[PDB]
DNA sequence: TTTTTTTTTTT
């Protein structure tokens, strides 16, 4: 069972070819992976245990049925095919092997006891983690008479005491020395099934995963992962004293591999080292697409290809996916400086607001979707819970902190009583949060960006009242936003006809990987710095805004807006990779700021 | 004695005939034993009415003991299986046997089962609560002596058990007088298991008494049948718990049947007959059902035409990742005493999954979902509301104008996106609530009056008024002769307790509840050639309600009514494409809903 | 059988 499998696995690792494409035939697929493992660190080999289903079917039966008696063989059989690069680079730890599956295999509700101790894949949304927990591997005993120190190994899963000193023979004198032994790490994590893939009218479950030595801190609460690992069940004892164990066991999952890369969402900020892993064939494409005179309107108009025209809102929601520069103000003692853009959408019903939130939330990774009445003051930022076991108050993170890199869509913005609405004042302007409760006195921080949607008061935009009266929001909250989009319902018959003609079409029946990579690039290698010709159009663009917004009674302008223009201007320059802010990048993001409130 | 019973059961298992198989006299258990011998089946629901057909004595002594007999049967089948086709005779069982209640017994209530029926076959009815999740329960623990290379087993009965440290094989002990043996979760055998509580129907309780509970240990194959908050009927032994003389008791389920419909679950027998396809194929099948909905109520020929579309429901799309709901919501604004709380009470009983709620007796967190703490553990858990428990069905809210205004905006979420997004201080999730709502309300101050226009003797904010595809508006103006027919109807009802016999007869409730479930799964399409007709209709609407002095707030959410109110009709006529004759029916409905004002 | 924090029904 042991020798018969490494011989059958090495073959796979050597002679395998796929009808696929990687990193944007180079036959030695896993040998190329094994070469990359040698040119850099990171001694892990991510093998797909479905490729081993094409090449073979009698190991793919024994990998998902006896995974703990196979994966050591899959390590050994990789160490030897590392012969090519043995003399070149000599790392130390060992080489590893990690089977996985591109697609899930089960739910959290259909785990049956014919699946105990066999490879299994699920998916969920990590809720909370814990601090490290040691776990002994090699004991270290020592006698009180002979003072002789033997070092017994844990082989089966328990530690046995020798009871005979190899020198003095006192038949029990070998104490266990703790801090001279060897330990390894162990973390406890909790999943939670996704809203999709659950039965009719039911509440989410949780499942406990146990990480191990190297996967110990590779995931954060608020992430959506595809965990792959063995499924085990261990007994429990009714007393912590007697050996009367129960008969209903208790199950967890010894994780073996994570996967956070989903196809449909953009690139999360773990792949900044992976941006240097772009095909140089692709950087040409991006730099050349960034030269056409309207690449702005050509990318924007490719957001949500189901909304009707609404041309400006897609412009704003596209500039929000880039954000101003990340300047470093630690020297001036000013503090930090927000670089993300907050957008508010107000307008009478039926105008397709909630569809834009539902579309963005499904686009960006690391996001959330909240509502009006089903969210409280502390549930959005940070609460304090009586931890069940240790009976102590511990801090947790809300929704505005779990996003932290992404967008926090807050629908039904009007229908939140003024208490829970005055909480956003801190987290959305300073990018911080200062907590001072019973035993916890700390200061979090996040890099979120709200995208809110509200209805006018009376839910009907009556043009008798003033713009600062249909919204009915204060000024200390309207100024923290910088793009207040007033959608309206004009009764032009031509518009209604075109819209209906468009909507009916949804009943019969640019690319993404251009946008999905253009964005990663424009994040990685761009930093627009202002100029002196641009800076001289930014001063007057604020001295006129005051005289304009003063009289009309629409929405006043405070110096904070003058920073928003910066935030917008720079964010425009990033679209075209211009690396330097010029004049037009202020006129555009000034016309945008003016022609949204009309 | 029992040695002669193990033969009187083998006789019955090998000899029993049955005619209703639709063929000749075959063997009900003759085929079953073969299937079980080929490991294509796990459970064998030995009915007891069939033993009570040729031996009404054995039934008397089964329901008297039912604990020995459920073992004699599992020995009889254990012997018969090889004759058709390890050491302990239980590790190689791989099937289980369950008694299906005898018809002569009567279903007790939870309060009735007393101590005089401990250890007998009983039958209870109740509401499920706190169903656990499946966990592996051990049956035959398999140990191994690694030293002497052997295998040993032990069978478990209690909810606890003490392991072994012997290796009682006299050879291993005799040779060396030393050796320990490890437990092992491979050679052992688990079985699914979950516990769930039952409560009395709060209806069948003394006027002000507290309901009593019982515990049910579902295991084997009956798992995952029952959902929490559910009407169920259970059949199983009633035993005491192991480990002074007082004893706590649980019900050990042998058979679980859902009785939601007030009779049974007949999803297996739910197929229609050609003699019913006769009716369903008639010209006006759509018009028979409409008249056979709450026949006790005179008039309202059109309202019953829409309350059927609500039960059938349109189709739901998903283009370019932009969900569109496929349910219909309906309100019944109207004067007092027009039988609205009768129509709703009827549509409650004609739905597989339904819920009934009153506006003045239900809070906004009790509709959607509530987070509540456990003073035993201090842990906050989620608890579904009304709209969650009515996931794939219908919810009914009468007295809808009297619901508190902060407890009513908690429905705007469930009516469009059909999720519930909770971000309180224990939980952060989105439950699925795909319910279609039906509500009733009184217009202004009890009675419509012709002085004030609409929208002021209705008092709904446009944002909520537009969520309803059909806000039906009923009036009652006195009529010297219509009152006469209404009275001659109601007095007939109070004489005979039935409705007067019209030309034809209403279908039974049991039969319509099947006619509809067959009529849901069609999914018709839309033809392109119609997009010009539909369009014009919609345009015309935006004219009238823009050039009138009474009309409501119409928006681009009205077009999707016309669209989704026609895929319902085309779904009744069993077509697989929407035809120009149904668009006009839909358009007539959306017009016959406000004519009661002219 | 005590504090402190957080949610929901009630006067
Ligand atoms: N311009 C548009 N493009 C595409 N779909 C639209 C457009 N306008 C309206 N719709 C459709 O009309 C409906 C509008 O619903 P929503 O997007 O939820 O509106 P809303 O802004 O959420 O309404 P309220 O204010 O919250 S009740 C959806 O079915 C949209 O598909
Ligand atoms: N057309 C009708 N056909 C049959 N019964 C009717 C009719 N009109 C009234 N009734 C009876 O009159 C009573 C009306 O009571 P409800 O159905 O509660 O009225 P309602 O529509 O709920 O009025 P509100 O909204 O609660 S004041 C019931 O006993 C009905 O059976
Ligand atoms: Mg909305
Ligand atoms: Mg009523
Ligand atoms: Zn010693
Ligand atoms: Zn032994």
């Amino acid at each position: 069972n042991v020798a018969a499998c490494k011989e059958n696995f090495q073959r796979f690792l050597q002679r395998f070819i796929d009808p696929l494409a990687k990193e944007e035939i180079t036959e030695p697929l896993y040998m190329q992976r094994l070469g990359e493992i040698n040119v850099i660190g990171e001694p892990f080999l991510n093998v797909n245990c479905e490729h081993i289903k094409s090449f073979d079917k009698n190991l793919y039966r024994q990998l998902i049925s006896y995974p703990q008696e196979v994966i050591p063989t899959f390590d050994m059989a990789v160490n030897e095919i590392f012969f090519d690069r043995y003399p070149d680079s000599i790392l130390e730890h060992q080489i590893q092997v990690r089977p996985f599956n591109a697609l899930k295999t089960k739910n959290m509700r259909n785990l049956n006891p014919e699946d105990i101790d066999q490879l299994i894949t699920i998916s969920g949304m990590v809720i909370r983690t814990s601090q490290l927990i040691p776990e002994m591997q090699e004991a270290f005993f020592q006698c009180q008479v002979c003072a002789h120190t033997t070092r017994v190994e844990m082989d089966r899963g328990r530690i046995a005491e020798p009871s005979v000193c190899g020198r003095c023979h006192t038949t029990h004198s070998m104490a266990l020395i703790h801090n001279r032994s060897l330990f390894s790490d162990k973390q406890m994590i909790k999943l939670q099934e996704s809203p999709e893939d659950m039965p009719a009218g039911q509440t989410p479950h949780t499942v406990i995963l146990f990480a191990h030595n190297d996967l110990v801190d590779k995931v954060q609460p608020g992430d959506r992962v595809n965990v792959t690992g063995i499924y085990r069940a261990v007994p429990i004892r009714v007393n912590p004293r007697v050996s009367n164990v129960k008969s209903v066991y208790k199950t967890h999952i010894d994780v073996i591999h994570y996967r956070k890369t989903d196809a449909k969402r953009l690139h999360g900020l773990d792949e900044e080292a992976e941006q240097k892993l772009f095909s140089e064939k692709r950087v040409e494409l991006l730099k050349e697409l960034s030269r056409k005179p309207d690449i702005y309107e050509r990318l924007a108009s490719a957001l949500a290809p189901s909304i009707y025209e609404h041309e400006d809102i897609k412009k704003g929601i596209l500039l929000q996916l880039f954000g101003g520069t990340r300047k470093d103000f630690s020297h001036t003692g000013r503090g930090k400086f927000r670089a993300e853009i907050n957008i508010l959408l107000c307008g009478d019903p039926g105008t397709s607001k909630s569809q834009l939130l539902q579309y963005v939330y499904n686009l960006v990774p690391r996001g959330q979707y909240t509502s009006g009445k089903g969210s409280s003051a502390v549930g959005l930022t940070a609460y304090v819970m009586k931890d069940p076991e240790t009976r102590q108050l511990v801090l947790q993170t809300g929704a505005l902190v779990l996003s932290d890199n992404g967008i926090c869509c807050i629908d039904e913005f009007d229908k939140m009583n003024e208490s829970t609405r005055s909480v956003l004042h801190e987290v959305m302007e300073q990018q911080t949060l200062s907590i001072a409760k019973a035993g916890i006195i700390c200061q979090l921080n996040a890099r979120t960006s709200v995208l809110a949607a509200a209805n006018p008061i009376e839910s009907q935009w009556n043009p008798k009242k003033t713009t600062i009266e249909n919204i009915q929001l204060p000024h200390t909250l309207l100024s923290r936003f910088d793009l207040i989009f007033l959608l309206l319902d004009p009764q032009d018959e031509a518009y209604d006809r075109r819209l209906a003609h468009h909507l009916v079409a949804l009943y019969y029946q640019l690319d993404m990987a251009v946008l999905k990579d253009y964005i990663a690039y424009a994040h990685s290698t761009i930093m627009p710095r202002l100029s002196e010709e641009a800076s001289q159009a930014l001063i007057e663009a604020y001295v006129d805004m005051r005289k304009i917004g003063s009289s009309r009674g629409m929405v006043s302008a405070y110096p904070r807006q003058l920073e928003s223009l910066i935030r917008l201007a720079e964010a425009h320059a990033k679209v075209r990779l211009s690396n330097k802010v010029e004049a037009i990048d202020v006129e555009e993001a000034k016309r945008l700021h003016r022609e949204a409130l009309k | 004695d029992y040695a002669l019973e193990k033969e009187k059961v083998k006789k019955f298992l090998q000899e029993f005939y049955q005619d209703d198989e639709l063929g000749k006299k075959q063997f009900k258990y003759g085929n079953q034993l073969v299937r079980l011998a080929h490991r294509e089946q796990v459970a064998l629901y030995v009915d007891l009415d069939d033993v009570a057909e040729d031996d009404p004595e054995l039934v008397d002594s089964i329901c008297e003991n039912a604990r020995r007999y459920a073992k004699l049967f599992a020995d009889a089948v254990q012997e018969l299986l090889p004759q058709y086709k390890q050491y302990p005779a239980e590790l190689m069982r791989r099937f289980e046997l369950y008694f299906q209640g005898p018809s002569s017994n009567k279903p007790r209530v939870i309060r009735e089962v007393r101590a005089d029926s401990v250890g007998k076959l009983v039958t209870v009815r109740g509401i499920v609560t706190r169903v656990s999740e499946v966990k592996p329960k051990m049956v035959v623990a398999t140990y191994t002596c690694d030293q002497c290379g052997a295998e040993t087993y032990q069978p478990i009965q209690s909810p606890t058990f003490m392991p072994l440290i012997m290796c009682p094989s006299q050879e291993c002990q005799t040779n060396r007088s030393g050796g320990r043996l490890y437990l092992q979760t491979r050679g052992s055998r688990f079985i699914k298991f979950q516990e769930m509580k039952m409560q009395e129907h709060s209806d069948q309780v003394p006027v002000g008494n507290i309901p009593r509970s019982i515990t049910v240990l579902v295991e084997g194959e009956n798992t995952r049948i029952a959902q929490p908050g559910d009407h169920v009927s259970v059949t199983g032994i009633f035993l005491p718990i192991l480990r002074g003389l007082l004893s706590e008791t649980y019900l050990e389920a042998h058979r679980i049947v859902k009785m939601n419909k007030s009779e049974d679950d007949e999803s297996g027998a739910g197929e229609l007959t050609r003699e019913e396809l006769r009716q369903i194929a008639e010209e006006d099948f759509y018009e028979k059902l409409a008249a056979s909905i709450a026949p006790e109520i005179y008039g309202h020929e059109d309202v019953k035409k829409a309350l059927l579309l609500l039960l059938v429901g349109g189709v739901d799309q998903s283009p370019r990742g932009m969900k569109i709901r496929g349910n219909i919501n309906i309100c019944l604004m109207g004067d007092p005493g027009v039988a609205k709380s009768q129509l709703l009470s009827y549509i409650d009983r004609l739905a597989p999954r339904s819920q009934y709620t009153t506006g003045r007796g239900s809070s906004g967190v009790g509709l959607t979902a509530a987070v509540l703490r456990d003073s035993v553990s201090g842990e906050l858990t989620l608890e579904g509301g009304a709209l969650v428990l009515a996931d794939q069905g219908v919810c009914c809210i009468d007295e809808f104008d009297k619901m508190a205004e902060a407890d009513r905006t908690a429905i705007h979420e469930v009516m469009e996106q059909q999720t519930i997004s909770i971000a309180k201080a224990g939980i952060l999730t989105t439950l699925n609530a795909r319910c279609s709502i039906l509500a009733a309300a009184n217009p202004a101050y009890g009675r419509y009056n012709p002085r004030r226009s609409l929208e002021q003797n209705i008092q709904l904010p446009a944002a909520l008024l537009s969520r309803f595809d059909l806000l039906w508006l009923i009036q009652d103006r006195p009529d010297r002769d219509n009152d006469l027919r209404l009275a001659q109807h109601i007095t007939y009802v109070h004489q005979h307790s039935r409705q007067p016999p019209s030309q034809f007869e209403p279908l039974d409730m049991k039969l319509m509840r099947r006619y509809i479930a067959m009529c849901r799964e069609k999914q018709p399409m839309v033809p392109e050639s119609l997009a010009d007709y539909i369009t014009a209709a919609y345009v015309e609407m935006r004219r009238e309600a823009w050039a009138s002095k009474d009309a409501t707030y119409t928006s681009a959410r009205t077009l999707l009514a016309i669209l989704r109110l026609s895929t319902a009709l085309a779904r009744l006529r069993m077509v697989d494409v929407v035809e120009k004759e149904d668009v006009n029916e839909a358009i007539r409905l959306m017009e016959m809903s406000k004519d009661s004002l002219l």
